[PDB]
This record gives structure tokens, sequence and C-alpha cells, in this order.
RNA sequence: CCCAUGAACGAGGAAUUCCCAGUAAGUGCGGGUCAUAAGCUUGCGUUGAUUAAGUCCCUGCCCUUUGUACACACCGCCCGU
């Protein structure tokens, strides 16, 4: 049967779109499937962010951001715990998590 | 031999930090980068195979760095933290954090902090097939 | 390597594969006092003293 | 009428018939440290070291101690002395002074008016005991 | 003769602070005149710990099957020989307390790592009370199954342990060892 | 009941069973069977703990969502010389 109605994809007026790779297996996904993750955190974790700061030259530094841009095929969206699965009404909702 | 001048003053130099997932460097160079001061990697502190890259052995590599550098002269360093890049990961290894809490804690002061990892405008394709590595 | 009276404000739980670790949350009492997340094991005491013999260690989650 | 619970404990008791009498110092009628287990021998001498000699020149308390059991027939001798000092007091000049040594006593330690009520349990099925199960084979 | 209990002093016996009670506290009903009370020390956890360090290291000695329970062994061990010497000694009676643990006592230790490997052992640390707990436990496991057939034996197994077991010292052999995986367990940092 | 001629006389192959306090274990005593008939069981006392106040890793159970080509219900169904 039909399961979704995108296809699981978000490709609407037009017949393709290229590809990328997952970052955690390298598998071909079209980039509108692919899931898109991006991570915004600090170079320094937060238990190694006062030490560093006592050592810094510089007083009131502030610390540099890694922003990373991870991309997930289904299979390893699922295991890694990124998405789950929903029920059949549950699934139609687009809503992102609040965080 | 040695920088000799103001005391007071700190003396600045370049720490390559490569946290790769299977092991970890910690290599402090001049400023200009040319001339390297001290390279440690994890895989020179612990010995077996996945440890290479445990956060234990990357701060043992950054404090043995440090005595080394202080032994040298260096007081300070800019820190130059990369991941494998290229079409690889982009995220840094687990020896990344503690390599540079080891050189804070061990003495050390730290001066400015930049990622450096390889980044392709595009890239060639990756060592994976096109389904990917199924393990 | 000062230890500091920590207060056990609530407790994380237990971590392992059969649980074997506990994790807390303490702050202190008069000293400017931080939210400081650390692992503690089994008896904690209402209001007890985690020793905080290092400000370093912050027990890490995950 | 007559008032009298005198001491007991777990399975022992210590009979106190308390009256005016000799009232000498005298445990199972023996000595002050001479009981012949010689084992928890000295919790007798501690209150009678505060008060002085002329306090205990009427007060018999006439014991009769059954009971095998250390910590039965043992710890039930304080108990029968705090209960002999207690209604002493009461009856003779009044509660505040029995509210003193009473409050002495018994903040000295909790367990003379608690026993312990810990019991051998039944046993069950299919088990050597209580708690423990046969063997179970596959 | 105005001195308190039968071997205490109020006059000049000042010890400058009030805050030295981590392990003994005797000044509420749970006071009697002998350590001998029979009683329960596993009906809810933490009452291993509020047994005191003295009451739990002479009488947490009953492990094995020879010894295990009876009581008057502690009464023996406590009250026998003990009491004399505490004036026979001449000096200053805080010696045997005040000269065990202050720098024996273990302040960290460590638990199991990941799915697979030994090699290393996670950092934790705990208040006094669980870490009295987890290291005397083993403390007294191992010196009751390396220790039998010991030729420090009862009827004179008062003085050792109750010098190297209440506080103030550095000396204690079962400690060293778990003070040195203390500082195993403390490299995880 | 006992005469001392020594029992690997002081922590145990993969494989595993039971157990959270008056509990495990030690220890004996009754009842059933029966002629006193017990190394069985069923109870009872007595001495009396070490560990733990946790978890879902193993073995399983339950409450939800999900997939199924199964419904003899995964010890299922089924594919190819």
């Amino acid at each position: 049967t039909k399961k979704r109605r995108n296809n699981g994809r978000a490709k609407k007026g037009r017949g393709h779109v290229q590809p990328i790779r997952c970052t955690n297996c390298a598998r071909c996904v079209p980039k509108d499937k692919a899931i898109k993750k991006f991570v915004i955190r600090n170079i320094v974790e937060a238990a190694a962010v006062r030490d560093i700061s006592e050592a810094s030259v510089f007083d009131a530094y502030v610390l540099p951001k890694l922003y990373v841009k991870l991309h997930y095929c289904v299979s390893c969206v699922i295991h890694s715990k990124v998405v789950r699965n929903r029920s059949r009404e549950a699934r139609k909702d687009r809503t992102p998590p609040p965080r | 031999l040695g920088p000799q001048v103001a005391e007071g003053e700190n003396v600045f130099g370049v720490c390559h930090i490569f946290a790769s997932f299977n092991d970890t460097f910690v290599h402090v160079t001049d400023l200009s980068g040319k001339e390297t001061i001290c390279r440690v990697t994890g895989g020179m502190k612990v010995k077996a195979d996945r440890d290479e890259s445990s956060p234990y052995a990357a701060m043992l590599a950054a404090q043995d760095v440090a005595q080394r550098c202080k032994e040298l002269g260096i007081t300070a360093l800019h820190i130059k933290l990369r991941a494998t890049g290229g079409n690889r990961t982009k995220t840094p290894g687990p020896g990344a954090q503690s390599a540079l809490r080891a050189l804070a804690r061990s003495g050390m002061k730290i001066g400015r902090i930049e990622d450096v990892t390889p980044i392709p405008s595009d890239s060639t394709r990756r060592k994976g097939g096109r389904r990917g590595r199924r393990l | 390597q000062p230890i500091k009276l920590a207060r056990v404000t609530k407790v994380l739980g237990r971590t392992g594969s059969q649980g074997q670790c506990t994790q807390v949350r303490v702050e202190f009492m008069d000293d400017t006092s931080r939210s400081i997340i650390r692992n503690v094991k089994g008896p904690v005491r209402e209001g007890d003293v985690l020793t905080l013999l290092e400000s370093e260690r912050e027990a890490r989650r995950l | 009428q007559s008032v009298q619970v005198f001491g007991r404990k777990k399975t022992a008791t210590a009979v106190a018939h308390c009256k005016r009498g000799n009232g000498l110092i005298k445990v199972n009628g023996r000595p002050l440290e001479m009981i012949e287990p010689r084992t928890l021998q000295y919790k007798l001498l501690e209150p009678v070291l505060l008060l002085g000699k002329e306090r205990f020149a009427g007060v018999d308390i006439r014991v009769r101690v059954k009971g095998g059991g250390h910590v039965a027939q043992i710890y039930a001798i304080r108990q029968s002395i705090s209960k002999a000092l207690v209604a002493y007091y009461q009856k003779y000049v009044d509660e505040a002074s029995k509210k003193e040594i009473k409050d002495i006593l018994i903040q000295y330690d909790r367990t003379l008016l608690v026993a312990d009520p810990r019991r051998c349990e039944s046993k069950k099925f299919g088990g050597p005991g209580a708690r423990a199960r046969y063997q179970k084979s596959y | 003769d105005i001195k308190l209990f039968g071997k205490w002093s109020t006059d000049d016996v000042q010890i400058n602070d009030i805050s030295l009670q981590d392990y003994i506290a005797v000044k509420e009903k749970y006071a009697k005149y002998l350590p001998h009370s029979a009683g329960r020390y596993a009906a809810k956890r933490f009452r291993k710990a509020q047994c005191p360090i003295v009451e739990r290291l002479t009488n947490s000695m009953m492990m094995h099957g020879r010894n295990n329970g009876k009581k008057l062994m502690t009464v023996r061990i406590v009250k026998h020989a003990f009491e004399i010497i505490h004036l026979l000694t001449g000096e200053n009676p805080l010696q045997v307390l005040v000269n065990a643990i202050i720098n024996s006592g273990p302040r960290e230790d460590s638990t199991r790592i990941g799915r697979a490997g030994t090699v290393r052992r996670q950092a934790v640390d705990v208040s006094p009370l669980r870490r009295v707990n987890q290291a005397i436990w083993l403390l007294c496991t191992g010196a009751r199954e390396a220790a039998f057939r010991n030729i420090k034996t009862i009827a004179e197994c008062l003085a050792d342990e109750l010098i190297n077991a209440a506080k103030g010292s550095s000396n204690s052999y079962a400690i060293k060892k778990k003070d040195e995986l203390e500082r195993v367990a403390k490299s995880n940092r």
C-alpha cells in the first residue's frame, strides 16, 4: 500500500534530484529523501570549557563553535535513533521537536 | 638554544590536533608551522588496536607534548583542531576534547582555537559503494 | 586537590550494563553555588556532602 | 491495689516485687560484677554512682529471674530497674523526679522499652526452609 | 571529681572543634555502655555505615563460617585489654583513635567500562557513606579470605585494627592496595 | 560411645541451582510413611550472616507503536541444482 503521500521524500515538481552520501555508511540517498541534521555545538565540551577558559591567554575569549552538517540514510537515521517509527496518524505530523 | 626574553610574557606555539576515529595526534610546531617542536600520538602511548583513539591515550599524548614543550621553552599554544576531512567524516574523534583538556591542565596556556578540517567545495567518490558499507 | 562540600539536589540514577554506577546533581552551600552534576555511588544522605576534591571532574553522561 | 509488671524481655523475666526493705545491691541475688557467664556485668553499676548511698536504703526489689538467653535475661534487668525507679518516684514524691531519671535512662538508650520483633518464620513448599528452594533440574 | 563518663573529661580536654564526627557519632538514644547490642544493620541501606567505623571494624569482622556473627568475640575484642590500656598508656589516649585513616581514607574508585574491554575503569567518588561501604566491604572481605589462619588472631586483635581503623594516619595495607588502585582510577580525568 | 594405622585435611572441568533478615547456611527435634521403622518430605525451633535497595546485559513477562508473504501462528512460511 502507499505508506506516505510524499513517498518519504520532498520531490515535487521535478524529475531528478542529485544524491548525497550518508555520513555514516556512505550510502547514495537523494538529497530530499536524506535526513539532514545540523549540529552547532561547542568545539570544547562543557566538562572542558572551564579548564580551557582558565588557561586562556585572552580574558573572555568566547570559544569557537563547531558547525557540522550530517546527512543520514533511512537505515542509519533509524538505527542512530535520530528518527523513530510513528503511528499511522502521528506519521503525518511534520512539527519538529521543541528541543 | 631557547627564547630567554621577558620571563613575564608568553611564548606561543601552534598545536595541530588531528583527532581521527582511529587515533589522535598532538603536534606542536613553530608559529609558522614549518618547524615542529614535538609530535606525540595516541598509538605511541597505548599498545592495542582500538584504544589508539581513546581519550586516555589522547590525554597521555597531550601531557607528554606539554612536558616536552615546557622543557623546550614554549608556554602557550594556539589550537588548530582538525578531523579526517576530505570526503570522509568531518567530526573530530574522541581524543580531541581530552587532548585539549590535558593541554589546558598540564601547565599550558591556550591561545586561539580554530577548526581546520579539510572541507571540499565538492569531493571525489567515497570509499563506500553506492549502497554504502553494510556492517 | 581541595575537598569541596557538595549538597545533593537530585539523583540522576544508575548506569551500566546491569547497573553499577550512580549519577547525581550537587551544589555548594555558601560558595557561589553552581549546579554541577557528578557521579556518585550508593548512599546519599539528605543533604549529604559529596567530596569535590577536584572541581574539574564533572562525570559525563552518555 | 497492686501494680506490678516487673521486667521482661524476649523470653526471660525478672519479677520485681517493689516494696520497702533492705534493697541491697544484688543481681540474681549475687554481687555487683560477679555473674558466672561474665559477659554483660557492668550494665547496673552506672546509675548508682550519681545519686548516693541514702537513695537505696528503702527500695527492696525482690526479683524472680528466670529465662535462658543473654540478650533476653540481660537487657531485661535494665528494663526492670527503669520500671522500679519509675514506679517508686511516681508513687512517692512526684513524677518530675521520675521524669528526670527516666529521661537520663531512656534517652541514654532506646532499646529498654523496645524488644526485637524478629522471630523464626514459616517454612514453605518445595524448599528446605522459608526462602530456599530445592534444586531445579532441566 | 567532676569528670564526665569513666574515661572522658571536660575541664581541660579541648578538641578546638566539633566538626570531627564523620564516622563516630554517639549523642542520642543509640548509646549503649558497651558495643554489645546484638541487633541488625541490614534492615535497610546506609545502616552498615551508621554502624560507627569502630563498631563496624570490630563487628563486621564476622566472616567465613567459624566466627560468623557471634558477638562474644566482638565483646572480647573491645571489652578485654582495651579499657585497661586506655589508662595504662599514660599518654593522651586520643592517639589510638586519631592515628588511623585521615591520610589512608580512599577518596576515589571506579566502575566497569563499555561492552568490550576491562583495561580501564570509569572514575567515581562518593560522599563518605558509600566510599566507606564499598572500600571497607572489600577490605574486610579480602582480609578474611586471605588472612584465614591468622597469626594475628583474637585475644590480641584489638591493637592493630583499633589503631588503623578510625582516623589519623596513612599506614594500612589493604588500604594501600585500594589507594593505588584509587590513583589508577583517578587517572580517568 | 570409644583405641590416633592418616582423609589431595584450609575455596574447585565447559554446564548450571537457590537465595534479600531472623533470610542463606550450620544444627538438631517432631509429624507422614511406620514395628522404634528416614539419607525423603512436611513442619518446628536454635546459632546466625556476607552482599543488594539496582538494571534490562542474559533468561523471560507485561501496557503501547510498528513490520509481516506467519494463523499448524517463527519448532512458521518459503527459494534454487
